[PDB]
């Protein structure tokens, strides 16, 4: 029932869970009570694909399966200025060293 | 819905929900504010810590079967001198 | 302390192997834990409960000593053997089961040799 | 005669161990003086109805690592008498391991206890990796806080 993800833009992400059920504005709204954003000034995406309003989660492909409490989906965020969407753009994490002699 | 804003080492801002912060007794003691600081932890650890949050505060005194925690070799060193910081 | 007939001795033995090497349709030999008893500093408990104690190389020996005259001597040995594995161990345990399969293997092995 | 340990009661129990964790399972017997007696393993996702008595104590490990497992939520089991022939179920599953305790387990899984300390960590660490999962020390743990209550 429960889905968890990362709402990721540039710098920011935001951990946040909800139902299979619930719809794609009702994340927008989350989005809007965190960033200060309202959802007509938002874009979500998985794998570059755009997110429907109406739709919900589940229909998207965010089950118990694929958006676990330990790995959650990544949900792209791009922000409306001055009437345009920017191109949605998401930071990489840094990157770990080279694996120690010991540990091979 | 109280939410906290943890930034690492490289400036990436992770936004959790408070009560899954306070998982880290660090955490809970730094904020004893809703905006923490880490000059010595990266964002491929912080984001791994954060989730580890959410694992916790979900699986905690569950009925449903509880999954492991997995950690990739390469961050394992990072990942577990962040645990022993922030007492998590 | 006159040896027994060798038609008895080998009687005892041919009966005696049966119940030791028989294994049941899976192909586990069921005799396995009855070879021998643990020790009184292993399993105290089993000294406390069982009076006579006796395994399959306590029945042997005491073929191969003549101490058995009779097959009757040798069939009631076997009988307290899994009557102390049955008391001891007590119904709903497998080595309470196999016990009462390796009576019944005695009985016909004693029944088919004396025929 | 010490805490914890079994009572002989020579009261049969029909009980299920049913491994739901992703680790080979250890089953652990305390005697009847409190001393921890292995028992075959579970491989993952396996369950085996088994023989036991009333009163008998139980603890669940990983078989390789002897990293602590949970049964019905709890750390000890304790089957009682079956309520007309109803076998007695014992769900052993993974716990909530701390961050720094799962850490721990995967880095000793990668590396061999002559080399923890050529490690790049924090010196207080190598004391925590050398401190591997007891079965004793958890059972003076267990003790100490049935004492306490
Ligand atoms: C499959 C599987 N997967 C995962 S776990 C597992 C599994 C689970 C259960 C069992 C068998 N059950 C038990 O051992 C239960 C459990 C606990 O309550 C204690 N206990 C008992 O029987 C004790 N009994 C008692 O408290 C009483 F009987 C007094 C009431 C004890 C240990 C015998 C004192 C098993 O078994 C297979 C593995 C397993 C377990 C234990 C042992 C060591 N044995 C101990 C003594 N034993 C015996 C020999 C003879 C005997 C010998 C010669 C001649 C005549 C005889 O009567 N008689 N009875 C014995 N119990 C041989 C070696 C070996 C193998 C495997």
């Amino acid at each position: 029932m429960d889905v968890f993800l990362m709402i990721r833009r540039h710098k920011t992400t935001i951990f946040t869970d909800a139902k299979e059920s619930s719809t794609v504005f009702e994340l927008k709204r989350i989005v809007e009570g965190i960033l200060k954003r309202p959802p007509d000034e938002q874009r979500l995406y998985k794998d570059d694909q755009l997110l429907d309003d109406g739709k919900t989660l589940g229909e998207c492909g965010f089950t118990s399966q694929t958006a676990r409490p330990q790995a959650p989906a990544t949900v792209g965020l791009a922000f409306r200025a001055d009437d345009t969407f920017e191109a949605l753009c998401i930071e990489p994490f840094s990157s770990p060293p080279e694996l120690p002699d010991v540990m091979k | 819905m109280m939410y906290v804003k943890l930034i690492s080492s490289d400036g990436h801002e992770f936004i959790v929900k408070r009560e899954h912060a306070l998982t880290s007794g660090t955490i809970k003691a730094m904020l004893s504010t809703n905006e923490v600081n880490f000059r010595e932890i990266p964002s491929h650890v912080l984001s791994k810590v954060c989730m580890y949050f959410t694992y916790k505060v979900r699986y905690t005194n569950s009925s449903t079967e509880i999954p492991e925690f997995p950690i990739a070799p390469e961050i394992a060193l990072e990942l577990l001198m962040a645990a022993n910081f922030l007492d998590c | 302390l006159s040896p027994n007939p060798p038609k008895l001795t080998k009687q005892m033995n041919a009966i005696i192997d049966t119940v030791i090497n028989y294994k049941d349709s899976s192909g586990r030999q069921l005799s396995e834990v009855f070879i021998q008893l643990p020790s009184r500093k292993e399993l105290p408990e089993y000294y406390e409960l069982i009076r006579k104690p006796v395994d399959f190389k306590k029945i042997k020996e005491r073929i191969r000593n003549h101490k058995y005259r009779s097959l009757g001597d040798l069939e009631k040995d076997v009988m307290l053997l899994c009557h102390n594995a049955q008391t001891f161990n007590l119904e709903g345990s497998q080595i309470y089961e196999d016990s009462i399969v390796l009576q019944s293997v005695f009985k016909s092995a004693r029944q088919k040799i004396a025929k | 005669r010490p805490v914890l340990r079994s009572v002989n009661s020579r009261e049969p129990s029909q009980v299920i161990f049913c491994n739901r964790s992703p680790r080979v399972v250890l089953p652990v017997w305390l005697n009847f003086d409190g001393e921890p007696q292995p028992y075959p393993t579970l491989p993952p996702g396996t369950g085996r109805r088994i023989h036991s008595y009333r009163g008998h104590l139980w603890l669940f490990r990983d078989a390789g690592t002897h990293d602590g497992l949970l049964v019905n939520q709890t750390e000890l089991f304790v089957p009682s008498l079956n309520v007309d022939g109803q076998p007695i179920f014992a769900n052993i599953t993974l716990p909530v391991y701390t961050l720094k305790e799962r850490c721990l387990q995967v880095v000793r899984s990668l590396v061999k206890p002559e080399n923890y300390r050529r490690l790049d960590i924090v010196r207080s660490l190598y004391e925590d990796l050398e401190d591997h999962p007891n079965v004793q020390k958890d059972l003076e743990r267990l003790t100490q806080e049935r004492i306490a209550h």
